[PDB]
């Protein structure tokens, strides 16, 4: 999930928006 | 931009950077 | 718990904080 | 909406644990 | 609500959050 | 104290009130 | 330092930064 | 007080440092 | 990407996220 | 400049970009 | 005041801090 | 620089007025 994605290991902000509605 | 970790309420503050108006959601648990 | 006036990413804090592990979803108006 | 009433005006905790998941 | 690790300037972020008009003390020397 | 409490072990929004005046 | 223009939690957010270990109270009016 | 001071007008960090335990 | 509506320490926090280890420079008007 | 711009008005993350080392 | 280990976002918001009007440059490649 | 000033090792609020423009 995001935390695994980015707290967890890097992401960029384009990753981010992954989590936008 | 950049790759860096976001956690916790740094990460949900990121969102809101990035999704603004369109929402999100943030959930920890997938 | 006092009322909140929470405006921009304050609101976000305010979601993550009460909701922990549940996350939260953040729908603006439009 | 939520977001909106917290801004404009004011917002309880309790009204702020309804976006939970 | 949850339970969660608030730590620093999210422990006070916090303490303002849920005490508001009353007010808090922060004091981590007890 | 509150940061044994709170940071170094979980809390509840409702044991942060504790330290509310 | 400059001068400080501090609303809501970021008034709680300075005083953290200026107080550290010592902690501090925050007593709003009313 | 201070945290109204802080806001409708200005603070120092030394206003502020006032405030420490 | 939204655009943005960012001030005080806001701006500082989006400029933070924005370059990560690039960093970046804050320079208000006067 | 951008400080004010993103305050009294609105400014893209692109435009953020810029002000990055 | 006191000392710290001010890391990321919180570092970044502290030089807003301690700063202000006069702006700062966060370079942490040096 | 700074982060190993400040991040890695403490620093005071006058150490940080260092990075001031
Ligand atoms: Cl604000
Ligand atoms: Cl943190
Ligand atoms: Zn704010
Ligand atoms: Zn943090």
């Amino acid at each position: 999930g995001i935390v695994e994605q980015c707290c967890t290991s890097i992401c960029s902000l384009y990753q981010l928006e992954n989590y936008c509605n | 931009f950049v790759n860096q970790h976001l956690c916790g309420s740094h990460l949900v503050e990121a969102l809101y950077l990035v999704c603004g108006e369109r929402g999100f959601f943030y959930t920890p648990k997938t």
